[PDB]
């Protein structure tokens, strides 16, 4: 009985799932792009050193988690929730920098109640704001539940989960800058 | 239905149209007719209860049949293919119809639960009713002032959708003087089974004249915007009306409502 | 107590929906008095609604199908009543206001809940028994998908007596149903109702695709599974590409809705032209996220009763990959009235035709498994016959609207209702009966009555020609889509004939209450007592009666094709196995249904601006997910003493049926 | 996510590098749109696959080579919809413009 393999396939299913989700916000950010209605447009909102830094934030992110999963795979308890306290704190400031700035946007009117083009940026970033804060939430359930039950069956089967999610998260990124800030900003 | 308001038609459009859609149905017929033939033939010869029958149970695999069972339908499909290439550019809406005239432009506006006409070169617009020579192209441009309404009438040719804040154009043309009905034909709230107008075909350019001549002698005008938004309105099941001036550029500045340019 | 929810929310004036709800009301206090007369609420709490077993959420997920095909029929049947006298020049009963609701409250359901948890509970009834498996991949997300079906459903049904329903058309087209022009509530409902059990339905088709795969049993290669399976893996692929769109779509037009955005509006940037894309790029792969898993019901009685080997099995199995592809690049021809030029219109006309060579592959195959076999005219086989028959002029006239120069003409006339109804009606609703009356006995351990099924059957295909071969007529000569008053008088006599078919149908669906009650009052004298009532050739006939709670004790090893059937066949088909062993299996659980109460209550909530209950029903259902991640008695064991007994039991019953 | 951890500060380090040249590229204004566009699509594209691989290994291997054929197939329905959406919307703005 290996039940673990089959839920880390399903997991991959899901997050192919997802792929899709993500990649048709894409498709409507692209059809709404100059869709501004005598608003600001990407080169006038977006300051580029910001989105390179929460960039590195996530990271640096992605890069501890596999050290976590590393340090389970060597059975060090304290090693993995180590790694694991980093990670969360690094997507922390990641979601940390993203709220300032939207809220930053809304008090200047500029909310995605002004124009097509504003609304899709806020559903794209949102959404992937809206996953890793989902992801945060998994990884501080599954920290608390390390610390009080240890390196179990069920816990190394879901560290992986969370892996995939994570590093996921950070690939549907470099899309995120590639295609909305930096191809607005050019 | 032989006298259909499609089998029947009286526009060149509509003609080509029916064609095209028996061509289609004669064609497919060749393989459709054969499988409910086979279905009933096979579904008696082969029942339970026959004995003289060849009662094989353990052929699963003819080569023969895959064959002709993938040959047919590929060679229909290619022919429909090809027509369907064909036709479809020889019928796009938005293309001019060859014929030694000038078209006549009416400009549609997809009012509440009603259509509203301008003609521009004739400085006029109707509520619920067109009118134009037979025998003469006919432009149409085409906007929704409200929610997404569809330009059709039947007997004459094809339908064309209509969206706030866009202009989409159809050409038509009458091959008989009559009147004809005209719908909207996507649901567009309370009052969608009033939006039924009537378009004429006048026999003679003449009596084309005299419409033009009756309209211009109403007691009602377009001129400002306001009037415009006095008669959108939410209404239903109108009456047929007729106004006397017309703001030039009225139609632009509909569209213009909801900001298109480019 | 707070929100747009006043007293003036419910049809107090009414004389229609009011009776309706207290009949409704009535109805639920009988059934309550009766289940607590007798006394079997902890029975149903300990064995149907914490049920993680495959065959009993199945049987749930048909019993929603066929009682809220009900409501459906009761609206169409409406419909027909106020367009057959508009036609007459009488005012009617139904307004404008009620009749749009009416139809996109029908379209929704017969769409949502009884085409697809028809489909998806016979799905998981019949994929794990066939591949020769113990349970699903994912049993809690079982019981949680159908939740979230129920909780969809619950929310679809409450519009009824408080509040109104979508007047938009079943896939809310986006100016119609902003917050401008259509500021109540009834598109609200249509937005969680489907969200919430969009994100059930996903899950579902997850939790197959990894079976299929992963969960089957050594020796059965992937081309040696039942077809049912091949389909049923195809469905669940689309699933998975399909629905995350409609998620996205709903999500776009409730921020639009909700918080002022301007994804699709007129002003302000927006663009109304991508949801009508977007949403029927999901729109399409769903058709046949439901024509496939009927297919391969066919393919299977087709061979049962036919007596033969199906024909062309590598050719099906292609066939239904070749569809799952390209059912990805037609989606276009839901509108190519909306401007697009020719060149877009023509290729996606061409890769909507390139799509038929398939289906007509299939049912030629169907036709040649028939043709030497010996037909025994079962009330399974009637529908199968009749599916034939059939579809075929179904996507004949399909064919003929993926044309586009057709489409200008006969685009949303009553020809298109009278095409996808008869697909529907045809290949589906056919089918699933099919379905029902193949697998009952595999079940329940009974088989249906034959005279009062075969009565069914016939009512329903006169009824359909009767009812809609008329439309064909009644969209060639203009009548268009959804209207309900003033109807031009030309068109009454093909509609007063359509409503005669629509009786007749009734009489049907009546036969069908008949057939099943006769059929259960005498349950004790019809019944299954090999498990392998018809002469099957698949796994699933293998089993018990009514199989065990695991489905085999001990995994059968397949060598061929046809697993049950050679096994009949080499003379060793019934063969103890020596020693049994203990059965690891899952527990069930209450913490699903708790989710999707919340999940009701938070819909619910959004759907009447109550914001702190929004909150405490999200809360509540993410706190309710981050508790069941903590506890571990989450599995158990069957000893052998009760698999012992089981095993005695079946091979008893089997020794005494080879004896006589 | 288990790897050596040498193979993982190289990701890191590739990752970097493919991260820092097109923020430079874009805000300092090096050559053209075109080289601006082509290079930093190709560098996204080659990020991706450094992460699918290092960060993520992806094998062709496991799941019985099911992992793959899924991610394979996903890209393709993405190409297959946000390429076809963004042309046929694009076509239907042409078609209707006040011409
Ligand atoms: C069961 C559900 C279902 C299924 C399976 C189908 C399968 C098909 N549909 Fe239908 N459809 C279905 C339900 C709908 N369709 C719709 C909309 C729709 C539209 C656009 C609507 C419009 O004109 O505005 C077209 C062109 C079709 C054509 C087809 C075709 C060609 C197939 C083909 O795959 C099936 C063709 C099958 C055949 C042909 C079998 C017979 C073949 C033989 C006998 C061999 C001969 C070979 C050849 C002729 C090549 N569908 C809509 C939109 C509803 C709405 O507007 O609200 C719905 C609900
Ligand atoms: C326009 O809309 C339409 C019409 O309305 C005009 C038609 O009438 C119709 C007629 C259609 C039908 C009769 C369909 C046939 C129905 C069938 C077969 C029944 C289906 C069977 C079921 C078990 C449905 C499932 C039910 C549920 C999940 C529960 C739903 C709960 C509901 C509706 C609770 C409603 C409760 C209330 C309204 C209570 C109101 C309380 C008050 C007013 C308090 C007042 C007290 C004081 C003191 C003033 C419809 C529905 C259409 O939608
Ligand atoms: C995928 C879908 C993505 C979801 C998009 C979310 C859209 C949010 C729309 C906001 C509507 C406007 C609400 C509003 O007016 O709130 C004003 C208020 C201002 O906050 P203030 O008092 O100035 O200072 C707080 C400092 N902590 O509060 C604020 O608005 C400022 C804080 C904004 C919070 C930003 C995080 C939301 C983004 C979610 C993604
Ligand atoms: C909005 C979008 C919401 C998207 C939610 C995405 C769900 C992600 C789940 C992906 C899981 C797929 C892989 C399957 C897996 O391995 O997960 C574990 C579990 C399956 O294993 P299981 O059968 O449960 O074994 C017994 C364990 N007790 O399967 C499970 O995952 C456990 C079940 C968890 C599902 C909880 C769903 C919560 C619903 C929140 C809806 C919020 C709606 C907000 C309004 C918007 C609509
Ligand atoms: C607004 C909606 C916002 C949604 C917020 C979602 C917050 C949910 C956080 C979940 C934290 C609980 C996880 C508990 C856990 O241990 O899961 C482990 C599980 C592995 O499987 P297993 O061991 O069987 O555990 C099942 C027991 N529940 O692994 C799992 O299956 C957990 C799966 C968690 C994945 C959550 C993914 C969220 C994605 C956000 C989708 C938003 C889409 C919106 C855009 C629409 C446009
Ligand atoms: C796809 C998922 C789409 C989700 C849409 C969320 C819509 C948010 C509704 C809030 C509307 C509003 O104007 O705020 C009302 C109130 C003041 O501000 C409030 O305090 C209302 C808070 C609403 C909580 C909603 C939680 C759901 C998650
Ligand atoms: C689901 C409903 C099934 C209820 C259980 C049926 C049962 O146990 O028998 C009750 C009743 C007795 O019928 P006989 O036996 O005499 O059985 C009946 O004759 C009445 C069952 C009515 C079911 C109607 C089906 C629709
Ligand atoms: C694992 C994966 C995880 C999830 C992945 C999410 C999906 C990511 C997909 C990437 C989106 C590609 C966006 C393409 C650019 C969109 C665009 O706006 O260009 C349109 C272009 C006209 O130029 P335009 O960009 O409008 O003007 C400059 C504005 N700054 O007009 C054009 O002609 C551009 C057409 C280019 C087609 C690009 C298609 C890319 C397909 C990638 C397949 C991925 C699978
Ligand atoms: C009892 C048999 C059925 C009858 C008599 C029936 C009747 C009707 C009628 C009269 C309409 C509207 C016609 C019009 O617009 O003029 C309609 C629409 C529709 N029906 Fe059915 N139907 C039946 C079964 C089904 C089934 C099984 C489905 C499964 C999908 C279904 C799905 C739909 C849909 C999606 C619509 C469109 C809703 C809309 O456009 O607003 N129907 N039906
Ligand atoms: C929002 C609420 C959600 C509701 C969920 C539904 C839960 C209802 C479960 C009721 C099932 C109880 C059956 C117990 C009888 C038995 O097993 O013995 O004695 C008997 O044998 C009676 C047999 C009764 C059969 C009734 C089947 C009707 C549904 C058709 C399903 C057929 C499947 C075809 C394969
Ligand atoms: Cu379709």
């Amino acid at each position: 009985h290996d039940a673990g393999g089959t839920k880390i396939f399903g997991f991959w299913i899901y997050l192919m799932s997802d792929c899709i989700l993500f990649s048709i916000l894409f498709a409507t950010y692209a059809v709404l792009v100059n869709g501004t209605a005598g608003g600001p447009t990407g080169k006038d909102i977006f300051e580029l050193p910001f989105v390179l830094v929460e960039t590195f934030l996530l990271l640096f992110s992605s890069i501890t988690y596999g050290m976590a999963a590393i340090a389970m795979y060597k059975n060090n308890k304290s090693q993995v929730i180590s790694w694991l306290a980093l990670t969360w704190l690094f997507g922390a400031g990641f979601i940390g920098m993203e709220i300032y700035e939207f809220h930053h946007l809304i008090v200047n009117g500029m909310g995605p109640d002004r124009s097509g083009f504003l609304s899709a940026f806020f559903a794209l970033v949102g959404t992937h704001g809206l996953h890793v804060t989902s992801g945060l939430i998994w990884m501080a359930v599954l920290m608390v539940q390390i610390a009080r039950r240890g390196l179990t069956s069920t816990n190394r089967t879901r560290i992986m989960c969370l892996s995939l999610f994570w590093h996921f998260l950070d690939v549907v990124w470099i899309c995120v800058f590639t295609v909305v800030y930096l191809m607005g900003a050019m | 239905g032989c006298n259909s308001a499609l089998l029947d038609p009286k526009g060149q459009i509509g003609l080509e149209q029916r064609s095209l859609i028996l061509t289609a149905f004669g064609l497919m017929l060749i393989v459709v007719i054969p499988a409910i033939l086979m279905a009933v033939g096979f579904a008696w010869k082969y029942r339970a209860s026959n004995k003289d029958a060849k009662y094989s149970p353990n052929w699963s695999h003819s080569n023969k049949v895959e064959a002709v069972v993938w040959t047919v339908p590929i060679l229909i499909i290619i022919f429909l293919a090809v027509l369907t290439w064909k036709t479809t550019h020889a019928l796009e809406p938005s293309k001019p119809l060859a014929h030694d005239e000038k078209p006549i432009t009416i400009e549609v506006v997809s009012m509440d639960w009603k259509w509203f006409f301008i003609y521009p070169e004739q400085g006029i617009a109707t509520v619920n009713e067109i009118a134009f020579p037979a025998n003469t192209p006919v432009y149409f441009k085409v906007t929704s002032n409200s929610v997404m309404n569809s330009f059709f009438i039947p007997r004459l040719g094809s339908q064309i959708y209509a969206m706030a804040g866009m202009q989409t154009r159809l050409h038509l043309i009458a091959n008989e003087p009559g009147t004809y009905d005209g719908i909207s034909a996507s649901y567009s709230g309370p009052g969608f089974s009033g939006m039924k107008f009537k378009a004429i075909a006048t026999p003679d350019r003449a009596a084309f004249d005299q419409w033009v001549a009756k309209a211009k002698q109403s007691p009602n005008t377009m001129s400002d915007m306001a009037a415009f938004e006095k008669l959108a309105a939410p209404s239903e099941y109108n009456q047929v009306e007729y106004f006397s001036n017309v703001k030039p550029d009225l139609f632009a500045d509909v569209i213009n409502k909801f900001m298109a340019h480019g | 107590m707070f929100g747009k929810l006043s007293l003036d929310a419910v049809p107090f004036h009414e004389p229609i929906v009011m009776v309706t709800i207290a009949g409704i009301i009535l109805g639920g206090l009988a059934l309550v008095g009766l289940i607590t007369y007798f006394g079997k609420w902890t029975y149903l709490w300990k064995e149907w609604l914490t049920s993680v077993d495959h065959k009993r959420l199945g049987i749930m997920y048909i019993i929603v199908a066929i009682v809220m095909l009900l409501r459906g029929f009761a609206d169409a049947i409406m419909m027909r009543s106020q367009q057959a006298l508009a036609s007459a020049g009488e005012a009617g009963f139904l307004p404008p206001h009620h009749y749009d609701q009416i139809f996109t409250a029908h379209g929704v359901i017969m769409i949502f809940f009884v085409a697809m948890p028809f489909v998806i509970g016979l799905m998981n009834l019949v994929v794990p028994l066939q591949i020769g498996a113990r349970d699903v991949a994912f049993p809690f997300l079982n019981n949680l998908s159908f939740w979230f079906t129920v909780v969809g459903v619950i929310l679809v049904n409450v519009s009824l007596g408080v509040g109104e329903f979508a007047q938009t058309g079943w896939l809310a087209y986006p100016p119609l149903s902003g917050i401008e022009y259509s500021p109540g509530v009834g598109v609200d409902y249509w937005i969680w109702s489907l969200q919430l059990s969009g994100i059930g339905t996903t899950l579902t088709g997850i939790n197959f695709f990894v079976t299929i795969l992963k969960m089957r049993a050594p020796g059965m290669t992937m081309f040696k599974m039942p077809v049912f399976t091949w389909a049923s893996l195809c469905a669940n692929v689309l699933i998975i590409a399909s629905f995350p769109i409609l998620t996205v779509t709903v999500a776009l037009l409730t921020l639009d809705r909700y918080l002022g955005t301007h994804f699709f509006t007129n002003d302000m940037g927006g663009n109304m032209m991508m949801y009508i894309n977007l949403i029927w790029a999901w729109g399409h792969p769903e058709v046949y996220i439901l024509i496939l898993p009927v297919f391969g019901v066919f393919s299977e009685i087709a061979a049962t009763f036919s007596r033969k080997r199906l024909f062309g099995y590598t050719s099906l199995v292609w066939a239904t990959v070749c569809i799952t592809v390209l059912s990805f690049i037609v989606w276009l021809h839901h509108f190519f009235t909306m401007g697009a030029g020719a060149n877009v219109n023509a290729f996606f006309g061409i890769t909507t035709m390139i799509i038929a060579i398939p289906t007509g592959v299939k049912i030629f195959n169907w036709l040649f498994t028939m043709y030497q076999g010996r037909i025994v005219f079962h009330s399974a086989m009637l529908w199968t016959i009749g599916f034939i028959v059939t579809f075929s002029v179904g996507g004949m006239t399909g064919v003929l609207l993926a044309v586009p120069g057709a489409d200008f003409v006969l685009h949303n006339s009553l020809f298109l209702i009278a095409h996808f109804h008869n697909v529907i009606i045809g290949g589906v609703v056919f089918g699933c009966f099919a379905g029902m009356t193949y697998w009952w006995p595999k079940a329940f351990g009974f088989k249906l009555n034959e005279t009062w099924g075969k009565r069914a059957f016939w009512f329903w295909i006169i009824g359909f020609f009767v009812a809609f071969m008329p439309l064909y007529a009644l969209g060639f000569m203009g009548m268009t889509r959804r209207l309900s008053q003033q109807i031009d008088p030309q068109f009454h006599t093909m509609l007063m004939i359509a409503a005669s078919g629509a009786v007749l149908i009734a009489l049907g669906i009546l036969c069908l209450v008949i057939q099943m009650y006769v059929s259960i009052r005498d349950r004790d004298q019809n019944r299954d007592l090999t498990g392998d009532p018809w002469g099957g050739r698949t796994l699933e006939w293998a089993t018990s009666s009514p199989p065990p709670f695991y489905n085999f004790a001990v995994v059968p090893h397949v060598h061929e094709r046809d697993a049950f059937w050679e096994m009949k066949e080499k003379g060793e088909a019934y063969k103890k196995p020596d020693h049994y062993e203990e059965i690891h299996m899952p527990k069930n659980s209450g913490a699903g249904i708790v989710i999707a109460a919340f999940s009701t209550i938070f819909g619910f909530a959004m759907i009447w601006h109550i914001w702190w209950l929004a909150i405490v029903g999200f809360a509540g259902m993410i706190i309710t997910w981050i508790v069941k991640s903590f506890d571990e008695d989450v599995d158990y064991y069957v000893p052998v003493a009760e698999i012992e007994k089981l095993e005695n039991q079946h091979f008893d019953e089997i020794t005494k049926a080879g004896l006589k | 996510s288990h790897g050596s951890v040498k193979t993982y500060m190289t990701g890191f380090i590739l990752s970097i590098i493919l991260t820092v040249i097109p923020f430079w590229m874009v805000m300092t204004g090096a050559a053209s749109p075109a080289v601006i566009l082509g290079t930093i699509l190709a560098m996204a594209v080659v990020q991706v696959l450094v992460h699918l691989v290092c960060f993520l290994h992806m094998n062709t291997k496991s799941d019985e080579g099911w992992n793959m054929t899924a991610f394979v197939f996903t890209v393709l329905i993405i190409a297959i919809l946000v390429v076809g959406s963004i042309w046929i919307m694009w076509n239907l703005n042409y078609n209707m413009m006040m011409h």
